[PDB]
């Protein structure tokens, strides 16, 4: 329970689903059919996100870290951010969203504080 | 195309929030 859900992706409907039986933890959205199968290993996520509650719909996201290009600013100030490479996944059920919310966010987190 | 919107209505949402 507390790993999955059933979340759309790539415009196909399917199962998000995050395994720690493995190197570390993935998330894995497969399509209901089974046939698509998406795996995100969190050690290369910085972050995750979903829908503020204002919003009815039900999104996470996976954000993945990025170059080293958090560096510091450029010659001419630039100030630059630099820009992640993030998932996006649709459900349609808030204790799914909370859950794979806490989830992916936890297991991130444990490579953060690393504890 | 529409994935452009998607990042769009999440700051849009927030905007409202953020008042």
């Amino acid at each position: 329970p507390s790993h999955s859900g059933a979340a759309i992706f790539e415009k196909v409907s399917g199962i998000i689903a995050i395994n720690e039986d493995v190197s570390p933890a993935e998330l894995t959205w497969r399509s209901t059919d089974g046939d698509k199968v998406h795996t995100v290993v969190l050690s290369t996520i910085d972050k995750l996100q979903a829908t503020p509650a204002s919003s009815e719909k039900m999104m996470l996201r996976l954000i993945g870290k990025v170059d080293e290009s958090k560096k510091r600013k450029d010659n001419e100030g630039n100030e630059v951010v630099p820009k992640p490479q993030r998932h996006m996944f649709s459900f349609n059920n808030r204790t799914v969203m909370d859950n794979i919310k806490m989830t992916l966010q936890q297991i991130i987190s444990r490579y953060k504080d690393a504890d | 195309d529409t994935q452009d919107d998607f990042l769009k209505w999440w700051r849009s949402e927030e905007a409202q929030d953020m008042g």
